[PDB]
């Protein structure tokens, strides 16, 4: 994929920009110096952007052209088999029940329901994670 | 040949046939309409919170609230119509038609769908329930300035609940960012490279970059208040640099979220419009560069929110915000381009799509006004920035919602909504809403500031706030024609047995049954442009498509 | 058994799958009649009747558009 | 400013609104096609029915009238 | 049909970029408040033992190597090697969390707490969150070679593998950029 | 886990407590959670008594009513169901609970009341842990004790439903794998697996229901 | 080959895809909504009670009627199993065809009547009302078989 690098690119320089020209204007001209709390923020949101950017740019270099980044093509082309994607399930909305549980136990502070919460919510994503990979019942 | 039909479609459906597949669901359109449904029911409730205050606020004097009372009332609809109507109502219309508009089966991660709309749900449910506390919900502002939301002021149990439930909504909304960057990126038809999909795709993909920017953030900053809270952890006291570290944090986060709220929005009317101009969309590259450049831009001006703390560098947030101010002067124009010498034809989506225009240039010009140092140094606080921000937030959200309500219902269901009941709507909807937010300019500019549960007599500003309030109720009143409308015409009202019932379309959604099947295609059209269900329907248009599209 | 339909209800012939609506209709009457009359010995306090009329109000009207609709042939 | 043509005012401009609103916009032609009457021909194109209840050309009988 | 860049990885790699914001909050919570305590910023009640920080900072270092060798042996099917070095970066991982927690109770035992000052509250809050972190990343190297045993090898247990490896790596370059800020620039 | 659970757990510490005298009280007085009802019961019944000539009836001889009422309606189920239904037959082989829906309610019905009674009892635990108005709590519970079980009846007579319908779906067609294809003309279908034979076109013959439990995952 | 009129167009499979302008319907049916429904559950309610299909035609039978309802009854998904209704206001003319399954189930001692009811509906100028009525005592008279 090659335009979806390049927009992280564009993206990725302009927050470098923009960060080190706060810090250097806020370095002078400021009340107390330096500022110390947008400063880091964006920093961090021009590494994000990095982040994302080399992923992309290093599967776009190591691919050969796609149907999708192709012109040209013909819907011939992409006749196969797509991946595998889940029916219907019902952990989600345990899932969130476990989740909602421990927020209300730390919102008032009951450490009791937040062990609870923590409990149900490690059981809840571990049905999940298993749920299309156990076996037949052994009897 | 003759060819055998039903004398009317079947209205509601067996027994059973509802509950259990609510449940256990993995498709995003019937997670789109949950997501609809239950934003309406919270926007019933901000909507009510609105009208308890304003029938305070006429006739000085506190005839029947409180104070504390008040203060919570402002809190809970601030926070409700913005992060429990707002932001899920965005990945409401996303679920809905976006892999339909991108020509694929389903979303990248189909029970991270699920898990994201119920984590929605739950938080504000969790949230919420700060009123059967005897003591009441928060009552700091929406922001929740920096040390009157610790420990000492601010004792209650109800802004314990408010910092859970906002931790576990956005939580729920960066599941959803997530899933919906993988899915317009991976899953994508063998045809339309990233040039030829529309603009809403477009204005979503952007939107869910600025999602996981933003929420993040607000997630720690949660952390860090909660923390102090709960076990005296010294992070935001003034002795440090900790009142204003919580307002540079919360702006951080709080500007992009009125971007993210606003852009799909723009998608929304520049995809309506086309298709009753019957005419292409005016600068397709010029509106993604604009897209672009707003998003870009969102992040760095984050501090014109704090002109009157005298702690900050004025020139280069306040210049920063007039360049933000371009790119959606070149937005407007490209809109006005389109509609420009077409075939109109105002039926109920084009009528909201121009309230929409008129409502956000004048809340854009405000703002702009709004943008300079030193007249926020008189109208920042008072009632011409809720005058401000009220026609912004009105014009985008309310008005587009709706246009894309009588847009896609027939998409996603198979019926017509009624267009006498639309007409009066909109209407009752314009009329009552430029008499309630009109005159609060000049309540503003004039002194009376923003959150006064009172006021005295001897000042002034008593007629005005009485036609504020006869105007909220006129927009109260407004919106039982459209729950009337969609509760009819759900299961009665003109049946749909072709694609396309709005003629003219694009964007490949209107080239699939009308209420689409389980995979949402039985087959696809060759895909050379962004207009393909255009070209489908209309074959003898092509080489008048290609020939004169550089006249301009 | 008394009876209901296949397409109603899938396993119609395996159990118990149908209660007259008669039941039904006068057991939400004496409900709402129940949280009516819940309200005497008014024991200093009117923030509780509001609720009881409230909810006595919305089962008496479900009631009323069960019973209208279903006399009307638009149900069954 | 008269407490009672406050609360006045409040109570009857949306209502009075809402019904010329209603009476101007509620009281047109609608798309529907209005209703077939049979003193006059029959134009419009052959109508078939189904009943499409039970899923999944010797004729067995016959009966006649004519009104 | 399949468009070979994988879905999971893209996933993976856009939340792990969302996290790294949620720590930039973390640090720009840190650093503010440093800035306001003049002199010795650091109390005197508090001295950061070195003798400990670097060896945990080390088996950490080590068992990103341990990881790699792990993802290496999957990317070709055979199951046990991945076992292997899955529970040795387990075992090295639970090292480094138990070294963490002596040195939270060392440190609590005479001298800093979390309401006792600010620079406690912000070492404390910047810390802790990292050790949550690594106690999920440990609970997702459980349930993944469970599911391993629970069935036969194919491609989308060798793309989870992988997945929850960079994970692992992003949570350690995390902890070395933590403790580089806290120990020695101070 | 008896043994395990009486060594780690603490359960009724009479040393902190006192020995019974008739003028001192504490604020927890519940009994263990099998009494728990009728304390609830004991709660939320208004006070409703009637006095006339020369004499008083009280208000918790409703509590015993209602009490010897609930204890007679358990024993003579059967033959209630028996006469209501009209089934006399001999029956060896169970019967799964959603195949027979308006018993399932009538049950959850009973467990939602049994539940609202018992979390009546602890009104000064929930109220003092969750910041909660005891009166309101008081209210909730004398509400809920008539809307919570219709809602429930209603809620599962349609939950029972759908869960037939979700059984005849995987009948008529086969078990869901999850696998999709795109069909060189861009359809795309879901690779069914099917339960039984198959027809000339590659369709599954649909079977017939038997009461018997169905497969729904393909690992299974 | 076919002409496809002004918005219709033939797909990669067999289906078609219409379109229609902003202000129109896609319908056209001369009759109340409120007399569609009622028909129509009338035509599904009957049809469950009799194990066979309901028929309702309307336009014209020019030429033998019988002959032609005949010719009609073969586009009923099953016709064999089926009882079609067959009107045409024009000739005034009422036609009741059966299939060979539906049979020995009172369907001829049932048809005579349902012709009479519809027509004596008719004779006031009732279409939709007399075919329910029908259509009403047809289902009622065939059993289940
Ligand atoms: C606050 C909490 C209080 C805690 C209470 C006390 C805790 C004790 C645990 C509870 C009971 C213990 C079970 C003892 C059996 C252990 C022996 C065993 O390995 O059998 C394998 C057993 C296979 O049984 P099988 O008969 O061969 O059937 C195989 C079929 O494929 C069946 O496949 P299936 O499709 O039908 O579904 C499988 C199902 C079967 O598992 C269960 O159903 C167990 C839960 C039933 C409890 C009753 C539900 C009540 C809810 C209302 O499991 C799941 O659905 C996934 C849930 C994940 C369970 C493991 C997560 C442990 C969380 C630790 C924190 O699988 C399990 O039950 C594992 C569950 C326990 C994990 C091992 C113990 C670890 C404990 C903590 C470690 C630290
Ligand atoms: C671009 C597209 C536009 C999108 C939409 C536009 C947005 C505009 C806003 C909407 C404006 C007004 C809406 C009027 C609705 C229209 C009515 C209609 O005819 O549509 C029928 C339409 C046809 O349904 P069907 O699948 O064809 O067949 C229905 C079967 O006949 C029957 O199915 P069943 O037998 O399996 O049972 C279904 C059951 C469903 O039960 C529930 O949903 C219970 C929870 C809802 C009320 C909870 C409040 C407390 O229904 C009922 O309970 C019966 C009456 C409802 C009770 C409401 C009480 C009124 C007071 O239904 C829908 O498609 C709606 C889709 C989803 C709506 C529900 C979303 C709920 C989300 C989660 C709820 C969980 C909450 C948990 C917390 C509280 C605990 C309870
Ligand atoms: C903070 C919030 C944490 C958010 C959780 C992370 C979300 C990650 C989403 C990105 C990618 C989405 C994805 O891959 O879908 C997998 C799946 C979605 O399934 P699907 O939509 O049907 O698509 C199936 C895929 O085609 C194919 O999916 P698959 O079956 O091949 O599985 C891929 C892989 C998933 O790949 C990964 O994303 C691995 C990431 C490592 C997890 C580290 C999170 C720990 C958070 C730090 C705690 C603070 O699954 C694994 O290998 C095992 C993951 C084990 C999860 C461990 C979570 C433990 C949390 C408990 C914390 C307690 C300790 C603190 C006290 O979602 C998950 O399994 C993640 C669990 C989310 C639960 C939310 C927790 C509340
Ligand atoms: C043309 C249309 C336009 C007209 C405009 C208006 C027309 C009239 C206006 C009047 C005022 C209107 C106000 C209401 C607005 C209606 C809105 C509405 O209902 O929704 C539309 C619509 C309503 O559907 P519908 O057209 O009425 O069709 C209903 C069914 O198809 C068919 O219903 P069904 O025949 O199946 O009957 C169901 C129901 C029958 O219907 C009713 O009568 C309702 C009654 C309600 C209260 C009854 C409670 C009984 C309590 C007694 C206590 C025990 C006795 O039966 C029940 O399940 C009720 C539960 C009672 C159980 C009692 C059994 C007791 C057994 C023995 C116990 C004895 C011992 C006692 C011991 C107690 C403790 C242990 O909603 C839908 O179709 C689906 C909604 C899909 C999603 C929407 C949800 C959105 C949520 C947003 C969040
Ligand atoms: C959903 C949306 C939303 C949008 C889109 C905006 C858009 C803008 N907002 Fe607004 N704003 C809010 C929501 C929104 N805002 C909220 C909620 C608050 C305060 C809430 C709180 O404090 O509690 C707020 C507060 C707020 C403030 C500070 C108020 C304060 O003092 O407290 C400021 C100015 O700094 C501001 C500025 C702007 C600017 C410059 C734009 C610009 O984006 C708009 C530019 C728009 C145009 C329409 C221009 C039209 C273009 C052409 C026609 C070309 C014209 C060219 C020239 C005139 C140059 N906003
Ligand atoms: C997306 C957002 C949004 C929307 C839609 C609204 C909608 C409205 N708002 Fe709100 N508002 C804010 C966002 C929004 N607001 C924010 C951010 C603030 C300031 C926050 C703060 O200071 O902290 C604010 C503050 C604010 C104030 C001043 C508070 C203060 O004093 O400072 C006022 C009133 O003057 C007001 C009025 C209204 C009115 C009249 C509407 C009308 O649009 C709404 C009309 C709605 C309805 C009436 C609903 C209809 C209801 C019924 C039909 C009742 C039916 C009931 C049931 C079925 C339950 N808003
Ligand atoms: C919010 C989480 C914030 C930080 C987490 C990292 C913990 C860092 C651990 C280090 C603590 C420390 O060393 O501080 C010693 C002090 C001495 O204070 P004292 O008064 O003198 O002693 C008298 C004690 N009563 O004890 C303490 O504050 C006790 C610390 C409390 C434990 C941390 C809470 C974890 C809860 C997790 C929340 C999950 C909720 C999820 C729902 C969405
Ligand atoms: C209200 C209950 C309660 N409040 C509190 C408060 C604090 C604490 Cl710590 C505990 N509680 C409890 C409590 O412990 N409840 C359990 C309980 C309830 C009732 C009965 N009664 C026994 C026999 C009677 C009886 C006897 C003869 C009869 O024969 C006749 F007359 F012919 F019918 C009928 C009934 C009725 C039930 C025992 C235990
Ligand atoms: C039906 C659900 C109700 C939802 C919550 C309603 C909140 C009502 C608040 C008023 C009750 C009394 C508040 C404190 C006393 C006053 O004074
Ligand atoms: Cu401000």
């Amino acid at each position: 994929m090659h335009i979806e690098a390049r927009l992280f690119e564009i993206l990725t320089a302009f927050f470098a920009l923009a960060a080190v020209v706060y810090a250097v204007l806020t370095a002078m001209f400021a009340t107390g110096g330096v500022e110390w709390a947008g400063t880091t923020a964006l920093v961090l949101t021009t590494g994000l952007t990095l982040i994302t950017g080399t992923f992309f740019r290093f599967v776009a270099r190591r691919l050969d052209t796609r149907p999708e980044d192709y012109e040209d093509a013909e819907i011939s082309d992409g006749a196969g088999e797509l991946g595998f994607f889940a029916p219907h399930s019902w952990w989600p909305i345990l899932i969130s029940l476990s989740f909602s549980t421990a927020a209300v136990g730390a919102a008032l502070w009951l450490p009791w329901l937040i062990a609870a919460g923590v409990a149900f919510v490690i059981t809840s994503v571990c049905g999940l994670v298993f749920e299309y990979y156990w076996g037949p019942e052994k009897h | 040949e003759l060819e055998a039909r039903r004398p009317f479609p079947e209205r509601m459906g067996p027994k059973g046939n509802l509950i259990y597949k609510l449940i256990t669901t993995t498709d995003h359109k019937l997670i789109g309409i949950m997501y609809c449904v239950v934003c309406f029911a919270f926007f019933l409730v901000g909507g009510l919170m609105a009208l308890f205050m304003r029938t305070e606020l006429a006739m000085p004097g506190l005839q029947f609230l409180s104070n504390e009372q008040f203060n919570q009332l402002f809190t809970m609809h601030g926070t409700v119509m913005l992060l429990f109507y707002a932001t899920p109502i965005v990945f409401g219309f996303a679920n809905l038609v976006l892999p339909l508009q991108i020509g694929a089966p389903d979303v990248a991660f189909p029970r991270l769908n699920a898990l994201s709309f119920w984590l929605f749900l739950f938080g504000a449910l969790i949230a919420i329930a700060g009123f059967i506390t005897p003591g009441g919900a928060a009552d700091f502002g929406w922001t929740a300035y920096s040390p009157l939301t610790d420990a000492i002021h601010s004792p209650g149990a109800g802004g314990d609940l408010w910092i859970m439930g906002l931790a576990v909504g956005g939580l729920g909304t960066i599941l959803g960012g997530v899933n919906m960057i993988t899915t317009v990126v991976c899953m994508r038809a063998p045809g339309m490279t990233m040039f030829r999909m529309p603009i809403f795709t477009w204005n979503i993909l952007v939107t869910s970059i600025l999602v996981l920017i933003a929420f993040p953030i607000l997630t720690a900053a949660l952390f860090g208040l909660a923390a102090d809270r709960h076990l005296g952890a010294h992070i935001y006291d003034p002795a440090n640099g900790g009142v204003l570290l919580w307002q540079h944090l919360f702006w951080f986060f709080g500007h992009p979220e009125v971007y993210i709220i606003a852009l799909p929005f723009f998608g929304i009317v520049s995809e309506i419009f086309p298709v009753f101009s019957r005419k292409p969309i005016f600068g397709y590259t010029t509106l993604i560069y604009a897209t672009l450049a707003i998003a870009a831009l969102s992040v760095a001006v984050w501090a014109h929110h704090m002109y009157a703390t005298g702690a900050v560098l004025l020139p280069f947030f306040s210049f920063m915000t007039f360049l933000i101010a371009v790119p959606t002067g070149i937005k407007f124009f490209n809109w006005i381009g389109t509609m420009w010498k077409g075939q109109l034809t105002f039926e109920t989506p084009m009528l909201f799509s121009v309230g929409f225009l008129i409502t956000f240039l004048l809340g854009g010009l405000s703002g702009v006004l709004l943008a300079s140092p030193p007249l926020d140094f008189h109208v920042t606080d008072s009632y011409f920035v809720i005058a401000h921000f009220h026609y912004v937030l009105f014009g985008t959200i309310v008005f587009a919602t709706y246009a894309g309500i009588y847009f896609w219902f027939p998409k996603m269901t198979g019926r017509l909504l009624d267009e006498r009941l639309g007409k009066l709507h909109f209407w009752l909807t314009f009329i009552g809403f430029h008499t309630t937010f009109l005159v609060q300019h000049w309540l503003g500019d004039e002194g009376m500031p923003r959150r006064y549960a009172d006021y005295l007599p001897t000042d002034g500003f008593t007629t005005l706030n009485v036609i504020s309030t006869v105007g909220a109720f006129i927009l109260g009143v407004s919106m039982l024609p459209f729950v009337w409308n969609v509760f009819k015409s759900w299961r009665y009202g003109e049946p749909v047995t072709v694609d396309d019932p709005w003629g003219y379309g694009n964007s490949l959604e209107w080239a699939t049954s009308c209420p689409p099947p389980r995979h949402n295609f039985t087959e696809l059209p060759r895909i050379r442009s962004e207009r393909p269900a255009f070209e489908l329907h209309y074959p003898h248009m092509v080489e008048r498509m290609r020939a004169e599209a550089h006249v301009g | 058994h008394t009876g209901v339909d296949v397409e109603d209800v899938p396993s119609a012939e395996w159990g118990w799958s149908h209660m007259p609506i008669g039941v039904m209709h006068i057991g939400g009457l004496l409900s709402a009649a129940f949280l009516l009359v819940m309200m005497r010995g008014n024991h200093v306090g009117h923030v509780e009747d509001w609720f009881l009329i409230g909810f006595a109000a919305v089962i008496v009207a479900l009631v009323g558009r069960n019973w209208w609709l279903r006399r009307r042939g638009w149900i069954r | 400013m008269s407490t009672a043509l406050t609360h006045g005012l409040i109570g009857g401009v949306p209502l009075v609104l809402f019904a010329v609103l209603a009476l101007i916009f509620l009281t047109r032609k609608g798309p529907h096609p209005d209703t077939y009457k049979m003193s006059d021909p029959w134009t419009h194109a052959p109508i078939l029915w189904a009943a499409e209840e039970p899923r999944e050309v010797v004729i067995g009988g016959g009966a006649s009238g004519k009104w | 049909s399949l468009n070979r860049p994988n879905m999971v990885s893209v996933g993976t790699i856009v939340w792990l970029s969302s996290e790294l914001m949620f720590f930039a909050g973390l640090f720009a919570m840190y650093f503010t408040a440093r800035a306001q305590a003049g002199g010795a910023w650091p109390p005197e009640p508090t001295e950061l033992n070195l003798a400990l920080a670097v060896p945990v900072t080390l088996v950490l270092i080590a068992s990103s190597f341990t990881c790699q060798m792990g993802v290496f042996a999957a990317e070709r099917g055979d199951v046990f090697g991945l076992r292997r070095w899955y529970v040795i970066t387990f075992l090295m991982g639970l090292f480094f969390v138990l070294g963490q927690g002596y040195e939270y109770i060392h440190l609590v035992e005479h001298g800093t707490t979390i309401p006792g000052s600010a620079y406690g509250s912000v070492f404390y809050l910047a810390t802790g969150f990292h050790g949550l972190h690594v106690i999920g990343g440990l609970v997702a190297f459980v349930l993944l070679l469970a599911r391993t045993k629970m069935s036969k090898f194919t491609p989308a247990q060798a793309t989870a593998a992988i997945v929850v490896s960079y994970y692992w790596h992003f949570v350690d370059i995390v902890w070395i950029a933590l403790f580089a800020t806290i120990y020695f620039v101070r | 886990v008896l043994g395990l659970m009486g060594g780690l757990l603490q359960i009724n510490p009479i040393w902190n407590l006192g020995p019974y005298k008739p003028s001192q009280v504490s604020a927890g007085s519940q009994p263990d959670f099998y009494m728990m009802w009728t304390e609830g019961l004991a709660r939320i019944w208004p006070p409703w008594e009637f006095y006339f000539w020369h004499h008083t009836i009280p208000a918790p001889v409703w509590v015993a009513v209602i009490m010897g009422l609930v204890f007679v309606l358990l024993p003579a189920y059967p033959f209630l169901e028996k006469r209501f239904t009209g089934d006399y037959a001999h029956h060896n082989l169970l019967q799964r609970p959603r195949d027979v829906p308006v018993r399932t309610a009538i049950g959850a019905m009973a467990i939602a009341f049994y539940m609202v009674l018992t979390l009546a009892a602890m009104n000064d635990i929930i109220a003092l842990k969750f910041h909660i108005s005891l009166n309101a709590t008081t209210w909730i519970g004398r509400i809920g004790m008539v809307i919570l079980p219709p809602f429930v009846y209603f809620i599962t007579y349609r939950w029972c439903i759908g869960l037939q319908r979700s059984d005849r779906s995987v009948l008529e067609h086969g078990v869901e794998t999850g696998i999709i294809k795109r069909l060189p003309h861009g359809a795309y279908i879901e690779l069914h697996q099917p339960l039984g034979p198959v027809d000339e076109h590659g369709h599954p013959i649909p079977l017939q229901y038997q009461g018997a439990p169905l497969p729904k995952r393909m690992n299974k | 080959e076919l002409d496809l009129p002004y918005g219709s167009a033939l797909t990669s499979s067999g289906r078609i895809s219409a379109v229609t302008e902003p202000g129109e319907l896609s319908v056209h049916y001369p009759f109340p909504t409120m007399d569609l429904v009622v028909l129509d559950d009338a035509l599904k309610y009957g049809s469950r009670a009799a194990k066979a299909r309901f028929a309702v035609y309307i336009g014209p039978l020019g030429a033998d009627t019988a002959a032609t309802a005949r010719e009609i009854l073969a586009n009923v998904p099953t016709p064999e199993n089926a009882v079609l209704l067959a009107v045409s206001p024009d000739q005034r003319a009422i036609e009741v065809v059966y299939g060979a399954d539906v049979k020995g189930r009172g369907i001829e001692s049932a048809a005579p009547l349902g012709v009479s009811a519809a027509a004596a509906s008719f004779k006031e100028g009732n279409l939709i009302d007399g075919l329910i009525s029908a259509v009403r005592v047809m289902s009622a008279g065939v059993s289940p078989a």
